[PDB]
């Protein structure tokens, strides 16, 4: 009680079109642990999204990595959608290849 | 390995 | 603490094929309860452990053995379809509270004797033997000897009482009784004890020596069909009085 | 250098939905190697690193029973905690545990840890001497008295000086080539006009997570408007980090990025 | 793992008693643990250790670096310490072996070995014979007959007189049985006083 999630969307490897990669959404710094995280492709939730095991930092705040295997594309738009008890509405963060 | 009780039952808290 | 682990009843004699339930209360503050079985000349064997109502650990426990821990943390171990080999000391232990994390607090135990029939259960005969005059002359001490004989099963508590008050000083009762008939199992048992006092104490006719044997037998609900008095849990005494001689 | 083994317990109570969820994760340094989840199909300790897989059945069996018992204990603890704070029987609360050992290059104990948080705040910690507790709270004082009577600290010390050091030793031996690993970062700089312009110092694929990225002005650091994101997991047991300065398009050949990481023989200096 | 320890040990009061335990396959999580038990009573925790020597109010526990052995050391035993001592290596379950049964004997050094007769009640069947005031090195044997009953030696403490003494009892219903030949299956001292 009660910390807001910090969100980073990024690829495991530097993104190149046609070559397979992993899409990560790292949520961290939040409390309590209950949290909803989806990965989006052109606005809709991806099915095959795994996540790491629930852990926490030295300040007791939780962190989780959600990820999925994908191949990036010029036209395709990926995002992360996060809901948590500290959020009015879901926060959507777009994957920007340069961050 | 995680901590076991060494022959009794855990603290409580 | 303040109260240690308790177990009820102290003893139990019951026919093969039957069912018994043993009761235990953990030491004050402890949330975890253990059950152990001690067969003759063996270490305790772990049966089952509960924590706060929930089963935590199992030993090599037969499915006819079944246990439970209630919200008040007391526990019940019911032994079903009893057979001869179930005859043992059943110990209860506790931890997870006031008792240290690495320790178990053991109760006094419940003794279970399983018999194929409750007919070769006999109460003891108590006999007090007066001091030897030779001993009084040679040592100025006087040893009284008690004998409790022909009882089954092996579950007696012998005590000495002098002038109405139980004594322990000068007393030695045998560690384990004798079998009155060896190899003939379901043998009755014999047990001796000794009380040594000063000759001057013994020769004083106002001193009263009672040897008492608490025996644990059948209850008043046990079906008793035979010629003999019902060998129920009872006390059998024998006594002597001071002799100036 | 130094190494640490650490366990992280999280237990969450539910309103009227049965038994709390217990989850545990184990780390050696920045590498996770075991997990346990009470809400799994069958609650079982599972491996999460290659160097722990060699452990035989008895290891996972035993550790699993430990986790189960600990889950029960955490439940009763959540009950007591609800009691101490006069919280309602319907609320959902969190109990977190954090313990383990740090050893040096000789593999002998350097420091021990064992501490608890309730609903995200420090509740009670084992002191550096490993003999007493610091209670943060009036409730934690109740816990403190209870443990002081039962001399629990001695048992925690027994673990932290005993099995903890031994197991950490065995894990460092078995996973040597990945735990005594030091992967220097792969680094590069990117730029985005807006256009004020943006410089980005990238560090990827490094281990352990500890790293320093600084943007300097002719040799004096611009912490000021360096935008520095958290070190993040790449998902392959390596980490990533980047720093950013937005500058104008003027005098850019004195913006320097400096990367320090124990896998680097010497600190790196980067420029676009 | 399992533990192997002495089946029995003898001692006189006042001595140090050292009981060693073997556990070659002690596991990393196992703690060396000792329990004491009096007959048909709940066993009691004595002491526990991992790597280093442990000393508490009741005993000491020596632990070699290998951890393959351990020694329970009782500083100065008394008759009260006659009991079974269990060595265990413990993670979750207490697995009890047979344990070492320790007998603590008195130093009887005012020995006055004798055999006395006792006649009540009434009278006198059986007649009880009492072999007493012998020293603790003397051993008492079962009779060659089994119509004749012989007790093992028994230590009584007349605390009012600071006097400890050994005793055995033998009785039979037989006409044939007499005190003078009751215990002559045991190596009986020829100092033994036979009255009458």
């Amino acid at each position: 009680i009660q910390r807001t999630p910090k969100i980073q969307v990024y690829s495991r490897h530097p993104a190149e079109n046609g070559k397979s990669n992993f899409l990560n959404c790292y949520v961290s710094g939040f409390h309590p642990s209950d949290i909803e995280v989806d990965l989006l492709k052109n606005g809709e939730r991806i099915e095959k999204v795994e996540h790491s095991d629930l852990s926490f930092s030295k300040d007791w705040s939780f962190y989780l990595l959600y990820y999925t295997e994908f191949t990036p594309t010029e036209k395709d738009e990926y995002a992360c959608r996060v809901n948590h008890v500290t959020l009015s509405q879901p926060k959507i963060v777009k994957w920007d290849r340069d961050m | 390995a995680p901590r076991g009780p060494h022959g009794g039952a855990a603290s409580g808290l | 603490m303040d109260s240690g682990v308790t177990q009820t009843p102290k003893h139990l004699i019951t026919a093969t094929g039957q069912r018994v339930t043993l009761r235990c209360s953990p030491r004050s503050g402890d949330l975890s309860v253990y059950w152990y079985q001690q067969s003759l000349d063996q270490g305790l064997q772990f049966l089952i452990q509960y924590y706060n109502g929930e089963e935590r650990a199992k030993g090599n426990i037969l499915e006819r053995f079944s246990a439970q821990q209630f919200p008040d943390l007391h526990s019940e171990l019911n032994l079903s379809s009893l057979e001869l080999g179930d005859s043992a000391l059943y110990f209860c232990a506790s931890s997870g509270g006031h008792t240290g994390s690495n320790e178990q607090f053991f109760g006094p135990g419940t003794r279970l004797t399983v018999l194929e029939d409750l007919k070769n259960v006999f109460p003891p005969e108590v006999a007090v033997f007066e001091p030897s005059e030779a001993e009084i002359s040679h040592t100025q001490k006087a040893t009284l000897v008690c004998l409790a004989t022909g009882f089954y099963p092996d579950h007696v508590e012998l005590s000495w009482w002098v002038n109405g008050k139980e004594v322990h000083s000068g007393v030695c009762t045998d560690p384990q009784p004798l079998k009155e008939q060896p190899a003939l199992n379901d043998s009755r048992y014999a047990l001796s004890s000794r009380l040594r006092v000063s000759a001057t104490f013994w020769q004083n006719p106002r001193n009263h020596f009672r040897c008492q044997v608490q025996f644990y037998g059948l209850s008043e609900n046990d079906e008793w069909t035979q010629d003999r008095a019902k060998p129920v849990t009872q006390i059998v005494s024998a006594e002597a009085w001071g002799r100036a001689d | 250098g130094s190494h640490s083994m650490r366990y992280f317990y999280t237990s969450v109570s539910r309103p009227g939905r049965g038994e709390p969820r217990f989850i545990s994760v184990g780390y050696v340094d920045d590498t996770q190697f075991v997990r346990f989840d009470s809400d799994a199909a069958s609650p079982r300790e599972e491996p999460r690193a290659p160097w722990i897989e060699q452990e035989g059945p008895e290891y996972w069996d035993r550790n699993t029973q430990i986790y189960k018992a600990q889950a029960q204990t955490d439940r009763e603890s959540l009950r007591n905690l609800r009691g101490y704070y006069n919280q309602s029987e319907a609320g959902s609360h969190t109990l977190q545990s954090m313990y383990g050992c740090d050893v040096g290059p000789d593999g002998r104990l350097l420091r021990g840890h064992d501490q608890y948080a309730y609903d995200g705040k420090d509740y009670i910690a084992l002191n550096e001497d490993l003999r007493s507790w610091t209670a943060a709270d009036t409730a934690a004082q109740i816990t403190q008295r209870k443990w002081e009577a039962a001399r629990e600290a001695e048992q925690r010390r027994a673990y932290l000086e005993g099995e903890c050091v031994e197991w950490l030793r065995r894990y460092l031996e078995n996973g040597k080539d990945k735990l005594e690993r030091a992967d220097p970062p792969k680094t590069h700089v990117t730029h985005h006009p807006i256009s004020e312009a943006t410089l980005r110092c990238w560090a990827l694929g490094f281990y352990p997570a500890e790293i320093t990225l600084t943007w300097q002005r002719d040799g004096e650091d611009q912490t000021q408007d360096t935008e520095l994101v958290e070190t993040r997991p790449a998902g392959d047991r390596t980490f990533q980090k980047w720093a950013a300065v937005v500058v104008p398009s003027g005098e850019e050949q004195r913006y320097t990025c400096h990367v320090q990481h124990e896998g680097l023989p010497k600190p790196l200096t980067l420029r676009w | 793992a399992k533990t192997t320890q002495p089946i029995s040990m003898d001692s006189y009061e006042g001595q140090e008693v050292n009981i060693t335990c073997s556990h070659n396959n002690i596991a990393t999580n196992d703690y060396i643990t000792w329990y004491q038990q009096f007959p048909s009573q709940g066993p009691r925790f004595i002491i526990q250790g991992y790597k280093t020597k442990v000393t508490n109010e009741v005993a000491s526990l020596f632990i070699p670096a290998d951890r393959k052995s351990s020694t329970l050391s009782l500083p100065r035993v008394s008759l009260s310490d006659t009991a079974v001592y269990y060595c265990l290596v413990v993670d979750q379950k207490l697995v009890f072996g047979t344990g070492t049964r320790l007998l603590v004997s008195p130093n009887i050094q005012n020995p006055d070995p004798a055999v006395y007769q006792l006649r009540d009640s009434k009278s006198s069947d059986k007649s009880v014979c009492l072999f007493t005031d012998f020293d603790s090195q003397t051993n008492v044997s079962q009779s060659k007959d089994s119509d004749v009953y012989i007790t093992d030696k028994c230590v009584l403490d007349m605390r009012s007189m600071d006097f400890k003494s050994n005793s055995a009892v033998a009785w039979s219903n037989k006409s044939d049985f007499a005190c003078a030949n009751a215990f002559n299956n045991s190596i009986i001292p020829e100092d033994t006083f036979f009255p009458s």
